């Protein structure tokens, strides 16, 4: 059979549907974006026990090379496909955790300073929750997004 | 009455598309629609032999390439056999018989012979990548999703075979045989005609070119390179093909030529626009029978689906029939890659007078 | 009923030379008659078009060429022009409804696709050595010798059209329409054809062969070189078709394929012999049109007409049928260029002992 390791760590066959649908996620809402076109494009080399993140990783790369004048879209394409990657590979799932919840975590963690937790309560962290619209995420283009990730 | 010469001196330069006294020599000086002249040169020079293109590398790769995908190539190939093995002898029975005018005769001829040679080249590449070629081929001939549209387009012909042979064997309006009355009119088969054709533009348009990516598909997978430089070449000495499909329906429509036929443009034209619309559903389901085990590092379902759409609703919006599908841009570009054209002063003068 | 695709899958291995459930698929895996096979591809690697060959010098040839001679080669060139114009179609109506195995089939459209091309050349000839190509076609369409075989051997066809077209349209016995009673029987169609095709072993091995040595006369005069040139490349591509039709005509004979044709070849020896002989005669009179108005330094009527003896004599004795002109041995040799290949110790030990 065909192997595949997830990035959660276990292991899967191959599901050569699974990708198409991501990058479906991405061509959503978008024209002159071809889903076969990126695939052909990143010359994907598959191997045993490769990791699902670094199968991610290559369209992420290729998505962003068919960013042509003729393509203005692509440049949004593959922004999709890389918040993707970001979010997860920090929260361990596409949805990220309370405003408070995180804050705390991080804290105690060294990245984030103790100082918010103490000049805020609860209540207003969690009010503060309502203005976050994590959906913004998605209003990034690739250019800006790759950036982020540094 | 059909004569391999007809006895009079006609001007072909008058003589219908179809239904004109058949012609009495093979001249080339001078014709009535350049176009078919020039289909013959540039076919002519197009001319190859399948024996030229090597194939070994290719064998190995089927031997490697994954079952869901050995699949979809052995089955795709399979549906192009067929398509050419029947289009090769077509032309020459259906339409011969009616051809009217010189230059359109040769071509038909010519257009013809074109196809005996893809008949020949898949089977020079049945032999390199299979152990046997009978297995593959007695299933293009006994098979389910095979058969399906075999019937379908190969029926058209076996019409005009019969309908056109009765216009000649016979005259018109009633002739009774064995108590059964079947009715010759001209214009009844005018119509089996405009309508049998119409069935050509989209199997040597549509039907074909979407075969087409999915053999040029495992060619920017670095797999199996010979058949895809065969089956380029194909696509090229194709695209000829539909060109003059279209030119000898568009002429037809136009009644510049025909003045009857103008009128049964009409009274067809939600006729041919099923038959275009409907068989290209036929496609759609063949992709399920190719990525029915799995999909592929280039293309699945979704997408040669997208293809059809992308490519009847242009390609009819050139015969002048009417767009069904929806518009959209080409899923795959990269398949055009396929069909392109195949193998210091300083002075204080100027200074001085600015004022800072 | 003739289909464009047959559903059934028949083994092609035993299916007869004719009359046979209409091929189904187009394979070359294999064949049951691997001459057919063969004809394609000798052919097929003997493409050429006749625009290659310039035909500069040729032009002024033909206006100095005298009058009596003038005659004798634009007047050779509308008999050539003729014969193949209409064989061009001939093959693909009349036989391939007929075709029941897959080598014959291709070789069919092959045989009548090389004929197109000599088509084409004599058309590029005549626009250079004639100052309008129109006043020489439409002579070969209406003149007193042309017309007098043209509708001889081209009636053979028309024939094998009706007769094969009721054989599908219609069953057998007796079908009556407006108070006529045609028959059709099996035999009376297996006959239509053996006898239309001896007339193109005809058409193709003696009839043309003898239209080549008036052509190849004034190359051995160093004139219409290009035409020479042309015309030899024809007499090649003209070798590979006389000899699949003997091939047919003798396995259909033998009756190793078709064992009913086996008695209808002795019902017809002396039918088919009669053609053969007949026919042949035709030519010897067109010389007479030739050499009305003076001889050639090259060869004269009595010449050309010791010929058709000579070539018709053994062209026979190929087939099967009796031989009836006198033997003799070929009067022009110089033809043949043209379809061959077209481009001290000394002792005293040994002395001593001989006894003068
Ligand atoms: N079985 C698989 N075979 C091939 N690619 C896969 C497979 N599973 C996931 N992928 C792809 O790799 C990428 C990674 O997905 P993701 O970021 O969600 O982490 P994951 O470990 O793969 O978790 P999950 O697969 O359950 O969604 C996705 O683009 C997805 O298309």
């Amino acid at each position: 059979n065909l192997l595949v390791t997830k990035r959660d760590g276990s292991t899967e066959r191959i599901n050569l549907d699974k990708i198409h649908r991501v990058l479906d996620w991405a061509a959503e809402g978008l024209h002159n974006v071809s889903i076969s076109q990126v695939e052909l494009r990143s010359h994907i080399q598959f191997y045993d026990g490769i990791k699902t993140s670094d199968i991610h990783e290559t369209i992420i790369k290729a998505a962003a090379d068919l960013i042509s004048r003729d393509a203005p879209d692509y440049q949004y394409l593959a922004a999709r496909l890389a918040i993707f990657h970001l979010r997860k590979k920090a929260y361990g799932q596409f949805e990220p955790p309370a405003l408070y919840d995180h804050v705390v975590k991080m804290v105690e963690m060294g990245k984030y300073d103790n100082h918010l937790l103490e000049d805020y309560t609860e209540e207003e962290f969690k009010q503060m929750d309502t203005f976050i619209d994590h959906d913004r995420d998605m209003t990034f283009s690739y250019a800006a997004v790759k950036q982020l990730e540094g | 009455a059909y004569t391999t010469f007809s006895q009079t001196k006609n001007d072909q330069l008058k003589e219908p598309m179809f239904f004109g006294q058949p012609v009495n020599v093979a001249r080339y000086d001078q014709q009535k629609y350049d176009i078919f002249e020039k289909l013959i040169e540039k076919q002519l020079s197009f001319f190859w032999r399948p024996e030229e293109v090597d194939v070994s590398r290719d064998r190995i790769d089927y031997q490697a390439l994954p079952e869901h995908e050995k699949h979809i190539f052995i089955s795709n190939l399979k549906y192009q056999t067929l398509l050419d093995s029947i289009q090769g002898r077509s032309p020459n029975v259906a339409l011969l018989p009616l051809i009217s005018i010189p230059e359109l005769e040769t071509w038909v001829e010519t257009w013809a012979f074109s196809e005996t040679i893809h008949s020949r080249s898949y089977t020079h590449i049945i032999r390199n990548i299979v152990n046997d070629p009978s297995v593959v081929f007695d299933d293009i001939v006994t098979n389910e999703q095979i058969q399906k549209r075999a019937e379908g387009i190969s029926s058209y012909y076996d019409e005009l075979i019969e309908m056109t042979s009765y216009w000649h064997l016979l005259g018109e309006g009633t002739h009774t045989v064995n108590g059964k009355t079947v009715t010759v009119s001209l214009r009844e088969l005018k119509k089996k005609l405009y309508l049998c054709l119409m069935s050509v533009n989209a199997l040597e348009a549509i039907r074909f070119y979407v075969s087409f990516a999915c053999s040029f598909a495992f060619a920017e997978r670095e797999l199996m390179e010979g058949n895809a430089k065969i089956i380029r070449l194909i696509a090229r000495d194709e695209a000829l093909h539909l060109t003059g499909t279209q030119h000898m329906l568009n002429l037809l429509r136009s009644g510049a030529d025909d003045p009857e036929m103008a009128e049964i443009a009409e009274e067809c034209k939600q006729e041919c626009y099923d038959l275009f619309v409907q068989a290209a559903q036929q496609e759609k389901d063949w992709a399920d029978y190719l990525f029915r085990d799995g999909s592929m590092i280039g293309l699945n379902k979704d997408i040669l689906c997208q293809y059809v759409e992308y490519i009847t609703n242009i390609r009819m919006q050139a015969v002048g029939l009417d767009l069904p599908f929806q518009t959209r841009s080409n899923p795959i570009p990269w398949i055009n890659t396929w069909l392109v054209s195949d193998n210091s002063e300083v002075d204080t003068d100027d200074l001085s007078n600015f004022q800072l």
